[PDB]
């Protein structure tokens, strides 16, 4: 059961800092070596600091000379990254990687990575939080569907029917508008005969804004 | 060729020819690690090859040279920690016949 | 650098094999069904599986050449592939390889949906064009307003290969202002694939049932 709990991204001013951290668990922490994965929006994976089992080695990726820290508590079970004067290239999705190995070879952080987190997502960016704006999409077998317009940072999340509904949805990946605004549509198909006779509601969070939206959608 | 400093160790001969181990080692934000086999042609070392990029090692390596069938032998061990030692060791050895080029062939204690 | 191919084909049940060259070391396979997504590993140090990984993922490493396999491969398993290993002396990924399931061809269901009432009071009408279902991936969606064609005021989004049914699903959303979108009166999109042995439009008329 090994577990990898990354936290501490989100919105952060260009310029400035901010530190991720990953919460390990299911193996002798102090045996293998750790390190950190980023993939920006539309970009493959890169590699961006590793750390020895022990902590006496440290590699960065070129893109973060001088503004990167990577440290570990083999007591704690814990690794963190620092990264300093953030450039918007750094926004991406941070995953706290471990290895088979305890990083005598440079194989070993990029080769022999056996678990994987569930990620973190870092923004950099000179804008502000916005809550998402939600229109319906209103409709042998019909499609109705719900808008989700206007928010910032990305991390959304949509449901139907508080989960009930599951089969035929589909939501798209989220597109950045002109106005440094994120905006997304999910559609779901149903039978025709159901329209009028069943409710269909669109469930929507935003958790950087506290925002969650509740939108029954009819057709006219 | 344009080696970093390094300091002179290690020297032995071959084919009547006085070699060296040359170890790069200061520690900055712009040097790496460098092992160097240099030759003394002349009055001056002319460095031959980098043993540590032939290398996947992270660390300083051990480093042992005995000639053996008219060969040079230069291993490179992982330097492994007194209390976290592994159950097994690797090298990186590297053979010459003419003491020019070298080849390697990665192996395990 | 480590180099391995951009896309890769294959029909369910096939042995696909996808190659990365560049380092003599030790090899490694993540797969990341959707972008930004947590990568799983399926193979790592060269020939090793996780034990939630299914059997017909294997490595292979041969000179300087590590070879992800999948004997039979699923539909479930579409993704993008990237291998990691050291690229001189650099820890470094792959540029990453698609796996995409061949199917039979199949046409898009389109729907379009009108602007909101709710939006509309707000000064800004946003047109919504639905590709349902479909494959293959290519497929031309074009915009247009009392039969003009429009060009830069709309976006396309598109879903990752199903992993069921190998389709793909694409949205197109058409922006303009309220006062340009009660201007004009007919609003259509039609699409063009090779499923449709002519481009489908589907079309409303605006204050119209």
């Amino acid at each position: 059961a090994v577990t990898l709990d990354e936290s501490g991204g989100g919105l952060q001013t260009p310029g400035g800092a901010l530190s991720l951290v990953c919460k390990a668990s299911g193996f002798d922490f102090s045996s293998y070596a750790m390190g950190w994965v980023r993939q920006a929006p539309g970009k493959g994976l890169e590699y961006v600091a590793g750390i020895r089992n022990d902590g006496s080695f440290t590699l960065y990726t070129p893109a973060v000379k001088g503004r990167a820290t990577i440290s570990r508590d083999n007591g704690q079970s814990t690794v963190r990254l620092q990264l300093n004067n953030l450039r918007a290239e750094d926004t991406a999705t941070y995953f706290c990687t471990k290895s088979a190995d305890d990083g005598g070879h440079y194989s070993d952080f990029s080769g022999e990575i056996d678990a994987w987190g569930h990620g973190t997502e870092v923004i950099v960016s000179s804008a502000s939080t916005k809550g998402p704006s939600v229109f319906p999409l209103a409709p042998g077998t019909a499609a109705l569907g719900c808008l989700v317009k206007d928010y910032f940072p990305e991390p959304v999340t949509v449901s139907w029917n508080s989960g009930a509904l599951t089969s035929g949805v589909h939501t798209f990946p989220a597109v950045l508008q002109s106005s440094g605004l994120y905006s997304l549509s999910s559609v779901v198909t149903v039978p025709s005969s159901s329209l009028g006779t069943q409710t269909y509601i669109c469930n929507v969070n935003h958790k950087p804004s506290n925002t969650k939206v509740d939108k029954k959608v009819e057709p006219k | 060729k344009n080696p970093v400093p390094c300091i002179r160790d290690m020297f032995f001969i071959y084919k009547n020819e006085l070699y060296n181990i040359c170890l790069n080692d200061l520690k900055g934000e712009e040097d790496e690690i460098h092992i160097y086999v240099q030759k003394k042609v002349k009055d001056s070392w002319i460095t031959l090859n980098d043993l540590f990029k032939e290398t996947d090692l992270t660390g300083r390596p051990h480093i042992f040279t005995y000639i053996q069938e008219d060969e040079i032998n230069i291993l490179l061990c992982e330097d492994e920690e007194f209390s976290n030692r592994k159950k097994d060791l690797t090298c990186h050895r590297f053979y010459s016949n003419d003491g020019k080029e070298f080849n390697n062939a990665e192996i395990t204690i | 650098a480590l180099t391995q191919p951009s896309s890769v084909s294959a029909n369910p049940g096939e042995t696909v094999k996808i190659t990365c060259s560049g380092s003599t070391y030790n090899y490694g396979w993540y797969q990341q069904k959707s972008p930004g997504s947590a990568p799983v590993t399926v193979i790592y140090y060269n020939d090793k599986r996780p034990s939630d990984i299914p059997s017909r993922f294997s490595g292979s490493k041969s000179g300087s050449t590590g070879t992800l396999t999948i004997t039979g491969v699923q539909a479930e398993d579409e993704a993008v592939y990237y291998c990691g290993n050291s690229d001189s002396r650099n820890v470094a990924f792959g540029a990453g390889t698609t796996l995409t399931v061949l199917r039979t061809v199949a046409a898009p269901s389109v729907f379009i949906f009108p602007p909101s009432d709710e939006q509309l009071k707000s000064g800004t009408a946003s047109v919504v064009c639905l590709l349902n279902n479909f494959y293959p991936r290519e497929a031309k969606v074009q915009w247009k307003v009392d039969n003009a064609l429009q060009s830069g005021n709309s976006q396309e989004s598109v879903t990752e290969q199903d992993s069921k049914d190998s389709t793909y699903s694409l949205s197109s959303t058409l922006t303009l202002s309220k006062a340009d979108y009660e201007k004009h009166k007919v609003y259509a999109c039609e699409v063009t694939h090779q499923g449709l042995s002519s481009p489908v439009t589907k079309s409303f008329n605006r204050g119209e049932c």
